RNA sequence: CAUUGGAGGGCAAGUCUGGUGCCAGCAGCCGCGGUAAUUCCAGCUCCAAUAGCGUAUAUUAAAGUUGCUGCAGUUAAAAAGCU
RNA sequence: UUGGGUUCCGGGGGGAGUAUGGUUGCAAAGCUGAAACUUAAAGGAAUUGACGGAAGGGCACCACCAGGAGUGGAGCCUGCGGCUUAAUUUGACCAACACGGGAAACCUCACCCGGCCCGGACACGGACAGGAUUGACAGAUUGAUAGCUCUUUCUCGAUUCCGUGGGUGGUGGUGCAUGGCCGUUCUUAGUUGGUGGAGCGAUUUGUCUGGUUAAUUCCGAUAACGAACGAGACUCUGGCAUGCUAACUAGUUACGCGACCCAGCGGUCGGCGUAACUUCUUAGAGGGACAAGUGGCGUUCAGCCACCCGAGAUUGAGCAAUAACAGGUCUGUGAUGCCCUUAGAUGUCCGGGGCUGCACGCGCGCUACACUGACUGGCUCAGCGUGUCCUACGCCGGCAGGCGCGGGUAACCCGUUGAACCCCAUUCGUGAUGGGGAUCGGGGAUUGCAAUUAUUCCCCAUGAACGAGGAAUUCCCAGUAAGUGCGGGUCAUAAGCUUGC
C-alpha cells in the first residue's frame, strides 16, 4: 500500500505584482482588503471566478 | 560494606540509642541480595515506633 | 619485527568491549553456554616460560594408593564357620 | 616416640563372585575365578533442617464436636476459563477467579479498522531575504468544516526546513535484572549476639527435667552468665462518673405570655420569650480494675477456680521479630537497568468499533420457593457520615420529573436526618396462588457531545424456572450469627459491589 506523499510546494520567485509605466506609476492590481487588519498591505487573491484574502479569510464569489 | 559501616559508626557514635541501615538490591552479580547492618537498641511494634525511631 | 600457550577455580594473569543464545563450541578435573557468557568466537589488555613451546603415549616421583623402612582389615574395601 | 611371634585377607564404584577351565557332589550346588566394557563417585561417621500412615506434650470454629445461617439445585448480576471475533487488550491459577479499588456508551484504552500531528532538543553540514518556511476560502477529495491531499492561487519572513550525528517519548518487553510497597509462610511464640564451657569440625550450651501461662508468660532448676528483639507494655476505641472545666452553632428546668381542652399557681404544645442550670448533648482534665478482697486448690511458689463488691473481674482493633518466598506489582509513579520501537511511530490526537461477543464449565453474590406470608392502609423509633455540590419551601404533573424562590463552605442549612424490619388493622386461603418477578412489547422523563448492543428512571401489559436443593463444602460462639435498612468510596448519569453505621 503506497503512502501519501506530502505537500511539496511550489517554489516560485519574485512577487511581481506591480505595473509600471511612463517612468514611475501607481496601480494597485489585485483586489484591496477592506478588513483593517490587513488593510494597505496584503492583496486579494485571483483565482478563476473570485478574489480572497489570504490572511483574514475572505472571499468574494464575483459571479 | 565499607561505606554502611562507616555511618553506622558514625549514627551510634553520635549518641543514639540503636541504628539498623538496609541496603537491598543489585550487589554482587545479578541476583537480588539485602544486607542488613544492625548494633544497639531497636524496637518494631507498637505506638513508641511512632517517635522513638525515624526512618528514611 | 619472537614465538608457543593461556587469563572462573586448581594455577601466574581481566567481572574490558563486540558477536553467538544449551546453538556453534570450550573444557585433563569441577564445569561454561538456553539474550547483560569473568570459560565460546573475536579485538584490546595481561600472564607464563622463552629460541623455544604445546600435544599424544610408555614410565618414575607425587603414592604411607602395594606399605622392608611404612598401609589397612568393629561400622568405610576387608578376619577363613570352628578346631 | 612407626619392629613380641605368626596365619588368613583388602586396594574407587560397577560389570561380578558373572563367563570359561579344573575340581567336588545323586542333585541342589560348593570351591577356585577373569576380562571386555562402563563410571566421578559409590561409601562411613557425625551435624542442622525437612518430612514420618513414629511416640510424647500443647493449641486453633481460616480444625472438629454441639449447632446456626448457608452456599452447591433455580432465575438474574458480576468475575475467570473456553469458544467465537477485524479486536473480543491484559495481569493473577490456601496465598488467582464483586481481584487490579477494573460499576469500560466516547474519554479512560492497551486491542481492532482508519485518518492527522511532531510535541525529532541540541550539535554539524546543506539551503536561504532575488527568500528559509507557515497558514489557508472556494471546488475536487474525505467518515469529517483533516488545505490530509489535488486543482487553484494568496499568505506568513527566519521561529523553520533537507542531510548525517544525537536525543526524546512509550499502559512496549523483562517482576527470573531490580527499587519501593504489599501479601504469605505465621496469629502462632518465636529469633539473636557477647563472654565462658563442650566438640578436630559442621555445630551445641545459654534457649531446660518439672510446674504454670494466651505467650521462650513466669516460678524454679541449672556450664552457664549477662543481655537483645518479638510477647507483654503501648496507642486508639468500648463500657462508668447527678464530681471538675464549659456552653444562644448543646440542651434542660423554671417562668412569662399564646393556642386548645375541660375547672386547676390543671392537661398537651419541636407555639413564643427570658430566669437559674449542666442531669441529658458535646469534649477536656483527672478518677476507676489490680486477680485487689474472701474462700478453696497449688511445691504453698508461679498461678488457677468460685464468690462478694462493682459500669466493668478475658470489649474490639491498630502496631507487630529473625529468616525467607525466584509470591504479586515495570498497567501507580518524572522508581528503574537492559532490550525493542522512534515519523508510513509501539509517540500522540481524532473518528468508529471492541473490552458486554454465547453449544458450555466454575467462583463471589442477589432475589426467591410464601400464611412465622404477600397486599392495602394505619401507627411509631436510628446511627456513622457527606455536601458549592447537599437540599428546604411554593406551584405543575398520575409517575419519573419540571418550574420558581430560599438556606448551608456546615453542632448554624438539608436534619429532631418522621429509615426499614417490627408493630396494629385489612384483603387473600395452600392452588406455580394475589408466592416469585425472569423474559419481553409499547409509551414517558432525566444525565450527557452522543443512550443503538436496551445508561439509569417511570408507567401499562407480558408472567419463565423455582414447592428448601445430589455428592460435596464455607462461615460463626454475644449485642455474636442471621434478618433489616441507611452512609461513604467509585459517581456527568450510578450499586445486586466493597467499606462503615
Ligand atoms: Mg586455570
Ligand atoms: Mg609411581
Ligand atoms: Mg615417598
Ligand atoms: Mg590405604
Ligand atoms: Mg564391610
Ligand atoms: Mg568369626
Ligand atoms: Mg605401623
Ligand atoms: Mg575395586
Ligand atoms: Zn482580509
Amino acid at each position: 500500500k503506497k503512502n501519501k506523499h506530502k505537500r511539496k510546494k511550489v517554489k516560485l520567485a519574485v512577487l511581481k505584482y506591480y505595473k509600471v509605466d511612463e517612468n514611475g506609476k501607481i496601480s494597485r492590481l489585485r483586489r484591496e482588503c477592506p478588513s483593517d487588519e490587513c488593510g494597505a498591505g496584503v492583496f486579494m487573491a485571483s483565482h478563476f471566478d473570485r478574489h480572497y484574502c489570504g490572511k483574514c479569510c475572505l472571499t468574494y464569489c464575483f459571479n | 560494606r565499607r561505606a554502611c559501616y562507616g555511618v553506622l559508626r558514625f549514627i551510634m557514635e553520635s549518641g543514639a540509642k540503636g541504628c539498623e541501615v538496609v541496603v537491598s538490591g543489585k550487589l554482587r552479580g545479578q541476583r537480588a541480595k539485602s544486607m542488613k547492618f544492625v548494633d544497639g537498641l531497636m524496637i518494631h511494634s507498637g505506638d513508641p515506633v511512632n517517635y522513638y525511631v525515624d526512618t528514611a
